[PDB]
């Protein structure tokens, strides 16, 4: 298959909103061992989420209803879940590690993906058990904030994977660490790093970047009341 | 219509004639480029004091007002989205719209690109950040502190993309032409490859 | 597993949106061999029907793109997809032949099955080529017209079973046979003597069966325009 | 309230004390038994057409419409959905209701359960068939013809689930009551797990 074929074919299972297939797909072009453009960074990114956040959905319903007269093979069934999480971001992980990262030229992509890793880091926080509860969040917290010097440092503040890494950074405070004293201190930070250069906005996505704002002063908010 | 051009030196006089070769290019008439120049600095303060809170108009004011929005049509758009810039000494026409949704203003929106301007212009109350191309680039007429400005019409409707406010309490604001709206401005999928919570 | 055990699992894929269990949940139902209450026979039908329809999304729109400079490679995905779907229907129609249709106790499930099995052999007539494309057709009027003298003759008018019958059928005809002529002759005769009895109505289901009807008068009009 | 039930036998007479002990068990007051009477069948005719284009009532029918709409929340509803019928000589307060909303007549909704006096009942223009609770049960004061009839109110809005019309051209129609809606009346997914085409 051709660097080019399985762009089309990647394509495909997006409109036939088949991602499963998508997920195969688009790990073949970053298996071929070079970089890939912010068009294919953006397809297997869209790929993987909407397949996690699919058993994301599917696993967040059963944690409501055993929560809320045998359950036991209820749990049973949310384990086949877990396991399908446990699957997905670990194998998503090493496909980070391996042809991802380290082909982080553009200094752009070097923070989407720290971001992707540290979310997926985020993800299997949930479902994990012991030996992995506190391993995963270690990497996570690491690649996180690894990203966010090089957001500080490098990255404009207005800039939409900036700006997208803060909130997720504080929804993983929020959400796994369940510490919203430093989550609603990192939004603030960014936020206001944000208001204070409204001249550092690209017309290219100059809408783009201000529903992430939004989100952020929902959530600032939100979680002082 | 060499009518209205004497209209400015019928009650400018010098005043008017003080704009009148300032165009290499000419896109627009000589009775366009003096009712320009009036306005953008400094005859305009009151052109609007007066076209807001629904009051008529001066004798000269009117010849300046149907002047200028005539020559709207004759020269907005192109080409591509810009990013002006207009602060004020607090209470501005986009305070009473709903986040996410389109408003224009009454009287018209002169405006800058330069951040320095922007931060102030009398006053620092409340400071904006706009988009769009329906603007006038009269960055060549009237650059008074080189401001390089650009004009859009009057009621024009903008998008308030967001309105938050300082720590210091400066509200800060973001707007957009109505006529650009949707995905004017969005980097091609960029967004949903993101991944978030919401 | 209890005949109640699965009930429950079977709830689960659907809540979970995981029809895919579901698929295989309430087809081990039928594979105990007793029949199914009508409770279980509507979740069965809603669990294959769902993912048989995904399937069909997905299949219809490649098969708009690829007729709207390779695109062997997109008919030969497209054909994975047609593979899925023939592996379900003919799966699904020996659980109507082995544990449906004899088990059939009750005259109303005698028409709903019936019904239901038509609908898959008219599923599968659209992807299927020269060797089934005629064979599949022919099982199909066969199963459909056959509950249609059930719905005739024992079957109120007005009832929801029979209404949707003669829907399906009439969609039948124009959309596989490309007959307008009789599909139009079958709604009006169904919808003709459904409006002269409407003391036939069960308040049970009263407005779902107006809704059918709602249907077939949008269908005669729109293919005689 | 006495001074009602004597309003009939001062403008009615034995017209009114027709009915009277046209009760088993009593939910109803004797005020409230002839006036429901006088409507039912057959002065009841002119207090809808009275009713109906707005005109203003006539004495006695004043006496009828206050008896009437009192005794509604002294009767309904209870207990399960109903399935009544009426027919009419064309022109009914639903052909302007678009398919799958709610409207409601001006004066009131006289019924019948029986198939037979639904085709028809002066005339056979506009044939109709209801769902409901809120109805009188007066099958019991005033049967003529053995209509069994029951009775809803006036401004009682009803859901048109169907609107069609007959090969020979008689618009048959099927209702519902507003305050029951949405899934009031529907085979627990059955729908779901018929698979249609739509
Ligand atoms: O009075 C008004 O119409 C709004 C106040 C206001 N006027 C002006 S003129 C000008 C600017 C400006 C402004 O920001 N507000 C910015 C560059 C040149
Ligand atoms: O005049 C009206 O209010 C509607 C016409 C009409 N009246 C009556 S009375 C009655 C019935 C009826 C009707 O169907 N229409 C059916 C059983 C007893």
């Amino acid at each position: 298959m051709d660097k080019s074929e399985l762009v089309q074919k990647a394509k495909l299972a997006e409109q036939a909103e088949r991602y499963d297939d998508m997920a195969a797909a688009m790990k073949a072009v970053t298996e071929q061992g070079h970089e890939l453009s912010n068009e294919e960074r953006n397809l297997l990114s869209v790929a993987y989420k909407n397949v996690v956040g699919a058993r994301r959905s599917s696993w967040r319903v059963i944690s409501s209803i055993e929560q809320k007269k045998k359950q036991q093979m209820g749990k049973e069934y949310r384990e086949k879940i877990e396991a399908e999480l446990q699957d997905i971001c670990n194998d998503v992980l090493e496909l980070l590690d391996k042809y991802l990262i380290p082909n982080a030229t553009q200094p752009e992509s070097k923070v989407f993906y720290l971001k992707m890793k540290g979310d997926y880091f985020r993800y299997l926080s949930e479902v994990a058990s012991g030996d992995n509860k506190q391993t995963t969040v270690s990497n996570s917290q690491q690649a996180y904030q690894e990203a966010f010097e090089i957001s500080k440092k490098e990255m404009q503040p207005t800039h939409p994977i900036r700006l997208g890494l803060a909130l997720n950074f504080s929804v993983f405070y929020y959400e796994i660490l369940n510490s919203p004293e430093k989550a609603c201190s990192l939004a603030k930070t960014a936020f206001d790093e944000a208001i204070a250069e409204l001249d550092t906005l690209n017309e290219e996505s100059y809408k783009d970047s201000t529903l992430i704002m939004q989100l952020l002063r929902d959530n600032l908010t939100l979680w002082t009341s | 219509d060499k009518a209205l051009a004497d209209g400015l030196v019928e009650h400018f006089g010098l005043e008017a004639e003080q704009y009148l070769g300032e165009h290499p290019d000419g896109p627009y008439s000589d009775a366009e480029v003096m009712a320009l120049g009036l306005y953008t600095n400094g005859e305009y303060q009151h052109l609007n004091r007066s076209l807001r809170q629904g009051r008529e108009l001066d004798a000269g004011q009117a010849l300046i007002d149907r002047g200028m929005s005539a020559a709207f049509e004759k020269s907005g758009p192109a080409e591509q989205v810009v990013k002006t810039f207009r602060g004020t000494q607090g209470r501005d026409a986009f305070e009473a719209v709903k986040e996410g949704q389109v408003g224009h203003d009454a009287g018209y929106l002169s405006t800058s690109r330069d951040p320095s301007v922007a931060r102030s212009f009398a006053g620092q109350g409340t400071i904006t950040t706009l988009f769009g191309r329906s603007g006038i680039d009269v960055s060549e007429i009237s650059i008074e502190g080189d401001e390089q400005e650009i004009l859009y019409d009057k009621g024009t409707d903008m998008r308030v993309l967001l309105s938050a406010k300082d720590g210091q309490g400066v509200t800060r604001r973001v707007l957009e032409e109505a006529t650009l709206g949707e995905r004017s401005g969005h980097g091609e999928g960029l967004l949903d490859a993101l991944d978030l919570a919401t």
